[PDB]
């Protein structure tokens, strides 16, 4: 009748036939019907065969990995059971899918009579990577009945062990007759031969293992800090050791937010090294199947940071994407929106729709997200276009919400607080591993933020000693550590976005700007933009802010602003594909503005004097503005806008050059 | 009603570890049949226990069939059915 | 103050193919000889 | 939180901001701050003394005109109230907006005077909205009415101004 694998409800023949019909008969319109998106259905995209095209392009590119969405298995009617069989029994069902994929690869070229050879298809091992298997329930909410089941975890990578060779084939040589043979592993156990295999030589205990002749495989253990969507009452985040194998090794670096789907495992751990006595309480881990490193809700990682990592990914054939794929239609929409006359105001307005006004602050945040281009010297130097922003001001000016949005929108930033952070915790430290009992090096907040934006709330509350670490990060984008365990220079190309209050927790116009900010000149010179956000009481300003902030409570679930996905892909495309350069007309304006404010600073500390770092901030802001409009050159208008933004952030138009005071009623406009 | 029943409450209060297994055995003795049919949305433990139960019934049926096919004495149908049940159960 | 952990088994799969030199197959063949032998028309060994 | 002033005692000579050791930001984070001043008055001390002494004598509450709600009963009623998610309509939104505008103008006018209790803040707007929603939850209603907002504003005013003015 019908044959069923023991312990499961999986039939090999039924699963192969159902997956084959799914592969040759799936359309994305079924997925949109499942997701209740009827008016999003289009003609040319959904009506084509999805997975047949995917196997065709896999054959054309020579790849051997198929990314399968399990929600697509839910979309198809015949595989609706198979989805459950994928979740409950990944080990058998994934192998069934791999066999079906190889069969379909053979069929697509014997049926259509292509010129591609069958032998390359036969010698290749095709494997599938299912993802999006369900809701991201926390691992502390899992049960022992969930062992060997596919699960999703969104988390942050803290560290990873070096590449561990685990034995796959063992190589044995005879001592007396030099007879060599190899044995395959069987569920983690290798049967070493007691006697020689030859009929001429049959000496017992004559076979010795050669550790270097035998073949190994890659295995890596990654410590992931889980950030579940739902957190129970009084629960503190923990860390999970998850194992990656073969191609997936060294695909995840420390400090990135990733979506790992994999089967839930549990193994016993030996109580002592000398004994084989195992502990009754099992140790749980995740055997990783597929890793997603891209999200539509946030930006992609900087491509200039992982160039050698990208080439190593090309060599290793891991086929994990660090950046999102850009089609032709959405690139056309990007080119269309780049031609808008109000592109700067539209992009700044679309940053934080829930945050009212703060137009110049949003413009600065947008420019920091874009950033200036990175120039590395052929001689060996390096200039990084990282824009640093300080937000000093009155309480409740929606600056901490700006830090939250930037923390959510960046690929690999870290949110931290003053007086809750230390120098060692910001640079690097040495910890004791729970598995190996070894001293391992783990990264600080600044190292984990490299390639992203490090958000620091309540910057004034930080100690002077802790703030003294930041100087090298702000200036050279490195951290040069010389400690007992670590003596090296680590790249920390993290844009610092800090929030701060005055000394009296409110801006006092009688005291000057420098005393109100209360930062040392070495630290304050390194901030590209210093935003003094003020609370000026008005009729219409308070009325509009109250109406905006009260309209959110009109319904349970809350001009024109761009969606977050399109904004992220536009910023990512501009960062990846635009590297603006400075022209002579921009150079003249830069030099003229810098010399003008150096001359203006001669008047009688109480006032912010001009700095060479302000000229470099001008260059970086102009380059970011030119990168925003998809221009490969920096013109005079970008430099003028950068100078205007620098002047308007500090409220230089309201500030008196002599006394350094700021008048609220006269010059400021709410 | 006047009948004599032992103090089960105090015996449970003093020997709860034994009465856990006693109650589990008593529950397993009279277990109602599942009205719902097993399907692909049930837990893995449920289908494993169902397969174990079906394997138990198939072993009992195969042993009863084999011993009945041997036909040792070639000979009271209720007595022979009872004895066959006990020999299959302890074999 | 716990008891002995117990070890028990139950046949599930077919396993490897049986061999004639195996003790279980020899015992099964001997049982078949005892039960199924006929001298002229009677099963002498089971009646004995 | 529970707290004392600078010197351990409140003095009307200093401004309310002067004798409250609390920075402006963390002052703004508190939705409600209650000044609890021990003003000696002959009429109130009679009632306080008889209440405390009855509690010490009959080991219970003196007022027999109403039965106090048991803590488990209060817990289950608050649990039922927390399930509701009230929303705010246009009229109560306009009332809250005008109240916030008047509060900001009053704080601007009283900032220079000795009667200052701080500066009016958008966090005060959020506190008014939150108190109105809590009062609507206590009515087990999915809507926020005018009188909930009036009660929230009354609580805000009698938190500081009513007792400090006296
Ligand atoms: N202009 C504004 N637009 C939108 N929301 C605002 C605005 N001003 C204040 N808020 C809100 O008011 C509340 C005040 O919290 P925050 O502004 O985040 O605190 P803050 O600005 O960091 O000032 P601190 O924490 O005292 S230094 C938040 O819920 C903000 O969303
Ligand atoms: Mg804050
Ligand atoms: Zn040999």
């Amino acid at each position: 009748p019908l044959r069923i694998i023991w312990g499961t409800n999986v039939s090999i023949q039924e699963c192969t036939t159902n997956f084959r019909n799914f592969l040759m008969s799936f359309k994305y319109k079924f997925r949109k019907i499942l997701d209740e998106r009827e008016e999003f259905i289009n003609n040319t995209t959904d009506e084509e065969l999805y997975y047949i095209k995917q196997l065709n392009e896999m054959r054309e590119l020579g790849t051997s990995n198929l990314n399968l969405d399990a929600r697509n298995l839910l979309a198809y009617k015949q595989t609706e059971d198979l989805y459950h069989q994928l979740l409950n029994y990944p080990q058998e069902v994934i192998s069934i899918m791999d066999q079906t994929i190889k069969d379909c690869m053979v069929s697509l070229i014997v049926d259509n009579n292509l010129d591609y050879d069958l032998d390359e298809i036969e010698t290749k091992f095709y494997k599938v990577r299912p993802y999006n298997v369900g809701s991201c329930k926390g691992m502390r909410e899992l049960n022992p009945n969930d062992i060997d089941k596919l699960i999703n975890l969104k988390g942050l990578v803290l560290r990873s062990t070096p590449v561990i060779p685990d034995m796959k084939v063992a190589f044995f040589k005879c001592n007396v007759c030099d007879h060599t043979m190899a044995v395959e592993i069987d569920r983690g156990v290798i049967q070493e031969p007691a006697r020689c295999e030859r009929i001429d030589c049959n000496e017992p205990n004559s076979m010795s293992l050669i550790h270097n002749r035998c073949s190994f495989a890659d295995k890596q253990v990654i410590k992931l800090q889980e950030t579940p969507d739902f957190v129970p009452d009084g629960q503190t985040p923990h860390s999970i050791s998850l194992c990656v194998y073969d191609e997936l090794v060294d695909s995840c670096r420390a400090g990135d937010r990733i979506e790992v789907t994999g089967t839930f495992r549990s193994i016993p751990i030996r109580a002592n090294s000398r004994q084989r006595v195992l502990k009754s309480l099992y140790k749980t881990y995740v055997d990783v199947v597929h890793v997603k490193k891209v999200s539509d809700k946030r930006l992609d990682v900087d491509t200039s940071t992982i160039e050698q990592e990208l080439m190593q990914n090309k060599v290793d054939h891991n086929e994990v994407e660090e950046v999102r794929q850009i089609t032709d239609q959405d690139l056309a929409k990007i080119r269309e929106v780049a031609a808008r006359e109000d592109l700067y105001s539209l992009l700044a307005r679309s940053i934080a729709p829930s945050i009212y006004e703060l137009e110049d602050v949003k413009k600065g945040i947008l420019l920091q997200l874009f950033g200036g281009t990175n120039k590395t010297f052929t001689k060996g130097g390096r200039y990084r276009g990282d824009i640093n922003i300080l937000l000093c001001g009155d309480p409740s000016t929606s600056k901490s919400q700006i830090l939250q949005y930037v923390h959510k929108i960046t690929p690999r930033g870290v949110y931290t607080s003053g007086k809750g952070s230390s120098a060692v915790g910001l640079t690097a430290y040495i910890t004791r591993d729970v598995d190996t009992k070894q001293l391992v090096l783990e990264s600080g907040a600044l190292v984990l933020s490299d390639g992203g934006v490090c958000c620091i709330d309540e910057f004034d509350k930080m100690s002077d000693s802790t703030r003294s670490v930041l100087h090298e990060v702000m200036e050279q984008q490195t951290i040069s550590i010389a400690k007992a365990g670590i003596i090296t220079t680590l790249n920390a190309r993290s844009s610092i976005l800090a929030s701060a209050n005055p000394i009296g927790s409110r801006y006092n116009p009688n005291l000057p700007v420098t005393e109100n900010i209360d930062l040392p000149p070495p630290l304050l010179s390194r901030f590209d933009l210093v935003y003094l956000v003020l609370d000026k009481v008005d009729e219409k300003n308070d009325r509009e802010l109250a109406k905006h902030l009260t309209n959110l409570y009109l319904e349970d679930k809350p001009d024109d602003v761009l969606p977050v996905e399109f904004l992220t892909m536009y910023i990512s495309y501009a960062k990846e594909h635009i590297h603006p350069i400075i022209t002579e007309a921009a150079k003249t304006e830069l030099v003229r503005a810098y010399v003008g404010m150096r001359k203006m600073g001669d008047d009688s500390e109480k006032r912010i004097t001009a700095t060479t770092r302000q000229l470099e901030s001008m260059i970086r802001l102009a380059e970011a503005h030119a990168k925003m409009k998809l221009k490969n050159v920096v013109e005079l208008e970008d430099v003028q806008e950068a100078v205007r933004l620098i002047r308007s952030a500090i409220k230089d138009y309201a500030t008196d050059p002599k006394t350094g005071k700021i008048d609220m009623n006269l010059v400021q406009t709410g | 009603q006047g009948t004599q029943a032992d103090d089960l409450v105090s015996a449970i209060q003093q020997n709860a570890n034994h009465f856990t297994e006693l109650f589990c055995r008593a529950i397993d003795n009279n277990m109602p049949l599942p009205t719902k049919e097993i399907d692909y949305k049930d837990d893995v433990l449920d289908v494993i226990l169902n397969q174990r139960r079906l394997r138990n019934e198939r072993m009992l049926s195969d042993r009863t069939n084999e011993i009945r096919s041997e036909n040792l004495m070639d000979t009271p149908p209720s007595s022979m059915n009872d004895a066959l049940r006990e020999v299959v159960e302890d074999e | 103050s716990f008891d002995r952990p117990e070890i028990y088994s139950a046949p599930v799969l077919q396993g490897e193919s049986p061999n004639d030199d195996d003790n279980t197959e020899i015992i099964k063949s001997f049982k078949n000889f005892i039960l199924e032998f006929r001298l002229d028309s009677q099963f002498i060994y089971r009646d004995q | 939180a529970a707290a004392n002033p600078l010197y351990g005692r409140y003095n009307p000579r200093l401004s309310p901001l002067d004798n409250i050791n609390l920075p402006a930001a963390l002052l703004s984070r508190f939705d409600i701050l209650f000044l609890m001043l021990d003003i000696p008055s002959r009429d109130d001390d009679e009632k306080l003394a008889e209440h405390v002494t009855y509690v010490h004598m009959h080991n219970k509450q003196p007022d027999l005109d109403f039965t106090p709600v048991e803590p488990s009963k209060m817990r289950e009623y608050i649990a039922y109230a927390k399930t509701k998610r009230p929303v705010m309509s246009e009229a109560v939104n306009d009332y809250v907006v005008q109240a916030y505008i008047r509060l900001r103008q009053d704080s601007k006018r009283e900032m220079d005077s000795k009667f200052s209790f701080g500066q009016a803040t958008p966090r005060t707007l959020l506190g008014i909205i939150r108190l109105s929603q809590a009062l609507a939850k206590l009515r087990l209603a999915d809507m926020v009415d005018i009188d909930d907002v009036e009660e929230a504003l009354r609580l805000v005013r009698v938190s500081k101004e009513s007792l400090y003015q006296e």
